[PDB]
C-alpha cells in the first residue's frame, strides 16, 4: 500500500512545510495535462484549437510554469481581508468627505476638468477588467491565473469607485451631465482616444504572453501614471482632497500588481529568448501607450511636464524587470 | 480474436468480451456467462444460452460462427436463457 | 453620509462602448460571445435580479472565511474523522475528488463570461461569480488537506481531475462540455442555470444536511458556507434565456438547456444517488435519492422553465422512470468495480437496508435484489473473487458512466448503439445519443476508456494495466466500506 | 415545578423578543440589591459608606434606573465591529497621508500652533478617559455603565491617536520638543488652564449624577467643540487636512456620548424636581466652562469668533434636551 | 508609512501631572487609589510586560468574538446540551451561575484602577481589563442564554448572584472583597496577581480540555476564547508588587497576597474541585483535581514568588495538605444538600470511581468512603429520605462555606472558633480565621446564612423558609445528576 | 431553646443542632446523633455517646443539663463514641 503523506503527492520534495498559498493555489489546471487535446471532448473543437494556439503555442516558453509563485503569496481568504480594510478606507473618505460637503467647494473649472478627465475613466477601467479577466483565462498556470484574477476584482474595485463617485457629482452639480456624458467623451474626445485605441487593440491580443505584455506591461503602467499619478496630483493641487486620495489608494493595488508582473518576467528570463520575445512584444505597444499618454496628459493643465513624467515613470517599471 | 458487448440476461450492465472469430455463438454464450453466472446472474440449468444481435432481434443459431454472422467490432449482443 | 445602492448602481455596468479601432466581431469573437446575431443593444436589457457591489462582496465573503475557517480550527483536534462511518468518510473523499478542480476550473468558464459577454451585467457578475469559485476551489482544498497524514485517499482531493481514473474521465467529460468549451450565453444558459441553480444549489443544501445528521459540523459548515455563494452567481442564465426567447432563438436556447440538464442529470446519478441511498446510514435517511429528485429538483426545474417561456425537455417522462432505476446501476457499477475508484464504496444492502430499499422503491428485491442475492451468497460461502471484475463495463460515449439498467425479474438493458463515419459508439440511454447527433463534431474523436483499451492505449492491456494507468495502486484503491461487516448478517 | 421560559426570567413580561443588547446588559449590578449594605460584608466598610454616598443618596432619583436603554444599543461585540471600521479609516489615512509626506507640508508657523494647541491634548483627553470611567463604577444601574463603558474606551482611542501623532511629529520636526514638552504647557500655559480647572474640579465630583453632568453634559460639550469642532476647522483652513479630517473622525464618537447622554436626561425628566437638580449641576459647572473655551479659543487665530461658536454650540447640546 | 509601536508606545502612559487646582489626595483619594505613602514619581516605574494599544485590541477581539460567535451558531441546532452527560450540563450550570455576573462586575473592579490608580500605565491597562470583563460578562450571558428554554436553572446564569442562595453569598463575599471594596493597588494584587495569574488562569484552560473531552465545542471554545484575554490584564498585579517591595511596603504586600490566595483557595475548593473529580465521568479524567494543583497552580505561586522578592505564606504546609481533604469535604456538602444548589450533584461514588479515588487519594475509603457507604446502603434499602438534610450545616464565616474535613477512620473536623466583641464566629481552617483577625473591621457584623437563621431573619424559621429566602423552587432545586443509576451497581 | 454546633464524631461536617437549656448530655447526645447515625456515621451500640467542648476538649458528664455547662450560644460541641 501507497503510504500518506506529510503534504500534497505534487508537492512532497520541499524541505519547507508547504504555506497556504502552495496548497490552495500551485498545479490547478488540467487542460495542460493534454496538450494535443487539451479539453475532455473531440480535438478539434474551436476552444481545443484556441488554447493550443494563444496558450500553447507561445512564444514565450517555460518548462515548468507551475513554479511561479505570487511573490504577495495572495490568497482568496487573505484578499479580502486586505481589501475589506483598504475599502474600509476608502468608503470612510466618502463618507466623511461628504458629510462635510467637499464636493460643494469645487471650483467650476475643476468640475468641468472631472467631467472631462475623470468619471470618463469608468470605461476604460472596466476595460483594464476585460484585459485581467483575458490574462486569467489563458495562462499556462494557476499561479499565474490567481495573480490576474485578484487583478481583475481590482480593476471593478476603481470601476466600482468611479461609478459611486460618479453619482455623488451628479447629485451636486445636476447640469454638468455626469453619468450621460461619458460615453461620448470616451468615443470622441480626443484626450482619450490615445487610450480607447491602445485599450480596443490589446483587447484582441489572443496569445497568453501578448495579452500579459500589452495589458500588464504597457498598458496599465500608461493608465496608471496617467490617471492615477498624473490626475491625482493635479486633484490634490486644485482642492480635490479626495480625488488625490482615491487615487493614492488605488496605486496600491497597481502597485501589487506590478510585482507579480516583474515576478512573472523574472522567471520567463529563467530561459534562453525569452526577454527577445518580450522586447519585440514591448516594442510593439510602446508607441500605442506613447501615443494614449500624449493624448490624455497633453489636454492637461502644465499638459507637457505630465507628458514627460508619466512617459518616463512608466518606462522605468519595465526598466526595472530588465 | 475480435471484442462484443455482452448484455446478458437479468444482469443489470453491457460488458466488453473478448470471443473469437473462430468461436460458435454457444462458445460466444460460455465467455460471457463466465463474467455474469454466479457473479450477478442465478444459473439455469434446465435453460439454453442464445446468442441475438442487439440493435435489431436477430437470433443466432447455437451453431454459427462470429466470422459469419457479420458483426461490427464492439457490436453489442443478448445473451438470452431459451429452450 | 453615503448613497444608496439603488442610486448609482446602474453606473457600474454602464459600460458598453461603439469600438472604432478594431470591429466588434474582432473584440467580441462569436466563439467566446455567442451574441448569436442580437445586437450590442438588446443584450443591454440584461437585468440580473440580485445586485451586489465590491465592497459589500469584498466585507461579507471576509464574514463568512472568518466563520468556516474559524470552525474548522475549532473543531480540528478532536478528529472527528478518525471516528466516523466509513460510508461518510467515503462520501466526502468522492465529493473532494471530483469537485475541488472542478469548482476551481469554474472561475475560467466564469472568466469566460467576464471578457465575452456582450451584457455589462453579465460581465460584473460573472466577475464576482469569478472570485466565488476561486474561493470553492482553495477552500475545498484547504479543507480536505487536513487529512493527507490520514490516507493517501485524501491526495485525490487534488489528484483525481488530473488522472485517466474513469470517474475522473466522467467529471472533465461533464464539465468541460458545459463550461470550458462553450461561447459566453452558452455557458450563462448550460452552467448557471442548469447545472447551478437545477443542481448544486440544492444538492449542496442537502448535502449539508446529511454532513450535520452525521455529526460531522466542519463538513456541514464547510458546504453549507460555499452554498450562500451560489444564488449570485447562479442567477446569470436566467436573463440569458429571456433575452433568447425574446428575439428569434427560443429554439436554440431550449435546445441548450434540454442537453444540459440531460448531462448534469447523468453526472448527479453517479456522486448524488448512490451516496444518498447506500453510503449514509439507515436511520439518517430523510427523504429517497428519488424523493429528494422529485420535491426539490424536478419540480424546480418545471416552475424555472414555465416562468421562461419555455418547454418541458422531450424527454422529461424518461426522466422521471429513471428515477427509479440509473442511480441503483451506478452504485451496483460502483461497488462492484470498487477497486476502479478512489474512495471506499459501501454496499447497503443489510436486511434493514434492502426493506427500506423496498418501501422506497417497489420492486428493488425482485430486479436489483437479485445481483446483490448472488453477490451475497458468494461472500458468505467464501468466494469473495467473484464479487469483484475481470473485465470492463461498456462505457457509454457520451456521459462517460458504465451503460446499466434494471435486472433481475424485470431486466431491461438496452444499448442505444450508433455508427457514424464508420464508427460504433455505445449510448447509455436515448438522451445521451440524441446529444451526440446534435453535434457530433464537438464528440466525434473523443473515446472513452474502453476505446482506448481496444485501440491498444492501454499497455499491458490487462486489468492491472488498466488501474496504471488510471493512476490506481493499493492504498487508493477502493473497497468494500465497512470491510464487509454486513455480510455477518447473513452469516 | 418552575417551567423553563422564553427569556430570562427579569425581561419575561415584554411582548416583542429581547434582543441581544436587552439580553446581554440589564440588571447586571448587584450592589443595588442592598442599599443598607451594598457588598457581602462588613457594612461600615469605606466602600460600603462610599456606595451609598454618591450612589443611592444621589439628589437625581429615578424608581428603575435598570429601565435605561443606550438608543445605539451597544454591545461589546457591536462596539468592536463600528471602531474596527473606523479605525480602518483612521489608520488609512495615518499611513496614506504619510506616505505623501503631508507634515513635511505644514508651515513652520501651524508646525508652532500643533504644539501649543494640539499634542498638548493627550492630558486632555486622558483625564476625560478616567473621568468616564468613574461614571462607569458608580452609576446606578448596568446599562448606565456600559455606555460609560465604551465611552471610556472612545477617550483612550483619542489619547492613543494623539500620542501616535505625537511622535510622527517629533519625528518631523525634532527641535520643536514635540512629546516632551506637552506636560509643561499643559501645566502653565493660560490658553490651557481653563479647561485644566474644569477638568480638576469635576475630577472630584463624586455623586454619580453629578460626575455625569459635570463630565457628560458641560465638560465634554465644551472640549469638542474646542478642540475638535475649532481646532479642526483652523486646521482644514491652514493645509492640515489629516487633523481636519482626524478630528471629524473623533466627533463621531462624541456625537454617541451625547446621544446616551440625552438619553439619561430624557428619563431623569420623567421624575418631578430631577430637571431642576440637573439645571442647579450645570450652573454650578457652566461658567468654568466658559472660562475654558475662553482661555483656549481667545488665544486661537480669529480668536473671539471661535469663543462664540463654541460656546452657542455647546449651549446648545444642553437646549436640545430640556 | 507606519510607525512601530516601540516608537511611540510611551507617549499613550505619559499621563500624569502635578494637580494645582485640587490636591493630589482629592484627586487621588488614599481610600480608592491605596498609594500608600509612594509618590506619583515612583508609581511611574510600573512598566506592564505585555504591551497592547487601541487598534490592536479593538482589530483582534473582533476576530475572537467573529470566530466564537461563529462557532456557537454552526452548532446550534445540533442540540449538544439535550444528549451531554449530566454531570457535565451540571458543570455549565454551576460555571455561569457562580461567573457571569461576577465577571461583569469585576470591569467595575477594572474600573476602580483605571481612575484612582497612580501608575499610567496601570489605567490604561485597566481600561483594557475593563473592557475584557465587559466582553466575559456579555458572553458568558449569551451562551447560556441560548438553554432557557431547557430548564429553568438557566436563568440562574443571570439570577444567582441576585439571590441569598449559599453559594451566591460565598461568591460575593469573595468578589466583594478582593475586588469591589479595595483600593487600587489592593485590586491589583489581591484580583490580578493572586486569582487570576493564580487560578482562573489555569482553571480555564483545563475547563476548555474538559469541554473537549466532553464533546461541547461551543463551551470548549467559549471558555478558551475568554481565556486569551485573561494575560492582557491580568499582569496588573505584578509591577504594583514589585513597586511596593522596592519602596518600604513587603510586609503589607505579602499580607495582602496571603489573604488573596487564601481565599480563592477556598472559592475554588468548591467550584472546581467537586466537578474535576466528581462530575466528569471516569474516562475523561486526565489528572485529579490534587495533581492538576501541584502541577498547575502551587508551582507557579512558589516561582511569582521567588521573583518578586516575597515569601511562601504562612500556610503553605496546610494548604498541601488540604489538596487531600478539603475539596471531598465541599463535594459531599454540596451533594447532601443538593436541594440548596441550581445544578444536579454527580455523587460520583460508582465502585469504578472509588477504585479512582482510591489510587488518587490513598485512604479516601476509609475516611471519606465511610459516610458514602452509608449513604449508598440507605439508597439501596428504599431509605432516600436519610440522604437529604434536616439542618443547616455551620457554615465559616470568613468563606461562607461549610466546615467539613475528614472523617471515618481518621477523623479530623475542626472550628476555629473565635470570640470577638460578645459575638462568637465559626472559621472552616486556621488562615479562615487568620484573615478576619488582621482586619476584623471588614468583617465584623456581616452575618452569614445560619447567623442569618439564628436571628430571626428567615421567616418561617425552618428549612422550606430557608428555601424561599434563597429563591429556590421545585425545577431549580438540585438532585442526584444521573438520578440515582450509579445505585444499581450496589441493588 | 438553645443553638449548639454538633461535630459528630467520624462525621465529615460541623452542623446546626436546636437543643433545649434543660436537656441532660445524654440528650443533646441523641439530638446530635438525629442529625448524623444512620446517614452519614454508622451506630455503635457497644459505644456511649459522649459531650465535649470542641475549643478546648473538656468533657460533660452524662447527666449534667446543659443550662449548668456555660455553653455560649452556638458552642461548637463534639460528640464521642465512648464506654
Ligand atoms: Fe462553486
Ligand atoms: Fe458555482
Ligand atoms: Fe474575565
Ligand atoms: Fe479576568
Ligand atoms: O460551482
Ligand atoms: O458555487
Ligand atoms: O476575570
Ligand atoms: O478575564
Amino acid at each position: 500500500a501507497l503510504k500518506p503523506l506529510k503534504t500534497w503527492s505534487h508537492l512532497a520534495g520541499n524541505r519547507r512545510r508547504p504555506s497556504e498559498y502552495e496548497v490552495v493555489s500551485t498545479n490547478l489546471h488540467y487542460f495542460t495535462d493534454n496538450p494535443e487535446r487539451p479539453w475532455e471532448l473531440d480535438s478539434n473543437l474551436p476552444m481545443q484549437t484556441w488554447y493550443k494556439k494563444y496558450c500553447f503555442d507561445s512564444p514565450l516558453k517555460h518548462d515548468d510554469w507551475n513554479a511561479f509563485r505570487d511573490p504577495d503569496q495572495l490568497v482568496y481568504r487573505t484578499y479580502n481581508l486586505l481589501q475589506d480594510g483598504q475599502e474600509s478606507y476608502v468608503q470612510g473618505l466618502f463618507d466623511q468627505l461628504n458629510d462635510r460637503g467637499h464636493d460643494q467647494m469645487l471650483t467650476r473649472e475643476w468640475v468641468e476638468t472631472l467631467a472631462r478627465f475623470y468619471t470618463p475613466a469608468r470605461y476604460l477601467f472596466h476595460a483594464l477588467q476585460m484585459g485581467s479577466v483575458y490574462i486569467h483565462q489563458i495562462a499556462p498556470a494557476s499561479t499565474i491565473t490567481n495573480c490576474a484574477t485578484y487583478e481583475t476584482a481590482d480593476h471593478l474595485r476603481w470601476l466600482t469607485h468611479t461609478a459611486y463617485r460618479t453619482r455623488e457629482l451628479a447629485n451636486c452639480y445636476p447640469d454638468v451631465g455626469f453619468g450621460k456624458r461619458e460615453r461620448d467623451v470616451w468615443e470622441n474626445d480626443p484626450a482619450w482616444q490615445g487610450f480607447r485605441e491602445l485599450i480596443e487593440k490589446a483587447l484582441i491580443a489572443w496569445d497568453w504572453g501578448e495579452a500579459f505584455t500589452a495589458i500588464n506591461l504597457v498598458t496599465k503602467p500608461a493608465v496608471e501614471e496617467a490617471l492615477l499619478q498624473q490626475l491625482g496630483s493635479l486633484a490634490q493641487s486644485e482642492g480635490d482632497t479626495l480625488l488625490g486620495l482615491l487615487a493614492q489608494a488605488q496605486k496600491r493595488d497597481a502597485e501589487r500588481h506590478r510585482r507579480w508582473s516583474s515576478a512573472l518576467v523574472k522567471m520567463a528570463l529563467e530561459k534562453e529568448g525569452n526577454r527577445e520575445v518580450l522586447q519585440k512584444w514591448v516594442a510593439k505597444w510602446e508607441p500605442l501607450a506613447d501615443k494614449a499618454i500624449e493624448a490624455y496628459c497633453s489636454a492637461l493643465p502644465d499638459g507637457e511636464n505630465a507628458i514627460v513624467e508619466a512617459k518616463s515613470a512608466s518606462r522605468y517599471v519595465r526598466q526595472m524587470m530588465g | 480474436t475480435f471484442p462484443i458487448m455482452s448484455n446478458f440476461e437479468r444482469d443489470f450492465v453491457i460488458q466488453l468480451v473478448p470471443v473469437d472469430t473462430e468461436d460458435t455463438m454457444d462458445q460466444v454464450a460460455e465467455k460471457c456467462a463466465y463474467h455474469s453466472i454466479n457473479r450477478r446472474v442465478h444459473p439455469q440449468p434446465e435453460k439454453i444460452l442464445r446468442v441475438r444481435r442487439h440493435e435489431d432481434g436477430t437470433l443466432f443459431p447455437r451453431g454459427m460462427i462470429v466470422s459469419d454472422a457479420g458483426l461490427r467490432p464492439t457490436e453489442t449482443l443478448d445473451i438470452i436463457f431459451m429452450d | 453620509s453615503m448613497l444608496k445602492r439603488e442610486d448609482w448602481y446602474d453606473l457600474t455596468r454602464t459600460t458598453n462602448w461603439t469600438p472604432k479601432y478594431v470591429t466588434e466581431n474582432e473584440l467580441f469573437p462569436e466563439e467566446m460571445s455567442g451574441a448569436r446575431g442580437i445586437s450590442m443593444e438588446a443584450w443591454e436589457k440584461y437585468d440580473e435580479p440580485y445586485k451586489i457591489t465590491y465592497p459589500e462582496y469584498v466585507s461579507i465573503q471576509r464574514e463568512k472565511d472568518s466563520g468556516a475557517y474559524s470552525i474548522k480550527a475549532a473543531l480540528e483536534r478532536d478528529g472527528f474523522v478518525d471516528r466516523a462511518d466509513p460510508g461518510w468518510v467515503s462520501t466526502m473523499q468522492l465529493h473532494f475528488g471530483a469537485i475541488a478542480l472542478e469548482e476551481y476550473a469554474a472561475s475560467t468558464a466564469e472568466a469566460r463570461m467576464a471578457r465575452f459577454a456582450k451584457a455589462p451585467g453579465n460581465r460584473n457578475m460573472a466577475t464576482f461569480g469569478m472570485m466565488d469559485e476561486n474561493r470553492h476551489g482553495q477552500i475545498q482544498l484547504y479543507f480536505p488537506y487536513a487529512n493527507v497524514k490520514r490516507s493517501r485517499k485524501w491526495d485525490w482531493a487534488h489528484k483525481a481531475i488530473h488522472t485517466n481514473e474513469w470517474a475522473a474521465i466522467a467529471a472533465r467529460s461533464f464539465f468541460d462540455d458545459m463550461m470550458m468549451t462553450r461561447d459566453s450565453v452558452a455557458v450563462s444558459i448550460m452552467l448557471t442555470f442548469a447545472f447551478e441553480t437545477g443542481f448544486s444549489n440544492m444538492q449542496f443544501l442537502g448535502l449539508a444536511a446529511d454532513a450535520a445528521e452525521a455529526g460531522d459540523h466542519t463538513f456541514a459548515s464547510l458546504i453549507s458556507s460555499i452554498q450562500t455563494d451560489e444564488s449570485r452567481h447562479a442567477q446569470q442564465g436566467g436573463p440569458s434565456l429571456k433575452i433568447l426567447v425574446e428575439n428569434g432563438k427560443k429554439d436554440e436556447a431550449q435546445q441548450m438547456v434540454d442537453v444540459a440538464i440531460w448531462r448534469s442529470w447523468k453526472l448527479f446519478s453517479v456522486l448524488t444517488g448512490p451516496e444518498m441511498d447506500y453510503y449514509t446510514p439507515l436511520e439518517s435517511r430523510n427523504q429517497s435519492f428519488k424523493e429528494f429528485m422529485l420535491e426539490w429538483i424536478v419540480a424546480q426545474f418545471e416552475r424555472q422553465l414555465l416562468d421562461l417561456g419555455l418547454d418541458k425537455p422531450w424527454y422529461w417522462d424518461q426522466f422521471m422512470q429513471d428515477l427509479d432505476e440509473t442511480h441503483h446501476g451506478m452504485h451496483l457499477g460502483v461497488w462492484y468495480w470498487r477497486p476502479t475508484v478512489w474512495w471506499d464504496p459501501a454496499a447497503g444492502v443489510s436486511p434493514e437496508e434492502r426493506e427500506w430499499l423496498e418501501e422506497k422503491y417497489p420492486g428493488w428485491n425482485d430486479t436489483w435484489g437479485q445481483c446483490w442475492d448472488v453477490i451475497t451468497d458468494n461472500l458468505v460461502n467464501g468466494k469473495p473473487e467473484l464479487t469483484v471484475p475481470e473485465t470492463l463495463p461498456t462505457i457509454c460515449n457520451m456521459c462517460n458512466l458504465p451503460i446499466a439498467h434494471t435486472p433481475g425479474n424485470k431486466w431491461n438493458v438496452k444499448d442505444y448503439q450508433l455508427e457514424y463515419e464508420g464508427r460504433l459508439y455505445h449510448f447509455g440511454s436515448e438522451a445521451d445519443r440524441w446529444c451526440f447527433q446534435i453535434d457530433p463534431e464537438r464528440y466525434k474523436n473523443h473515446t472513452n476508456l474502453v476505446d482506448r483499451f481496444l485501440k491498444g492505449e492501454i499497455q499491458p492491456a490487462d486489468l492491472a494495466g488498466a488501474l496504471m494507468y488510471m493512476s490506481l495502486e493499493p492504498g487508493v484503491m477502493g473497497d468494500d466500506a465497512h470491510d464487509y461487516e454486513w455480510v455477518k448478517a447473513y452469516q
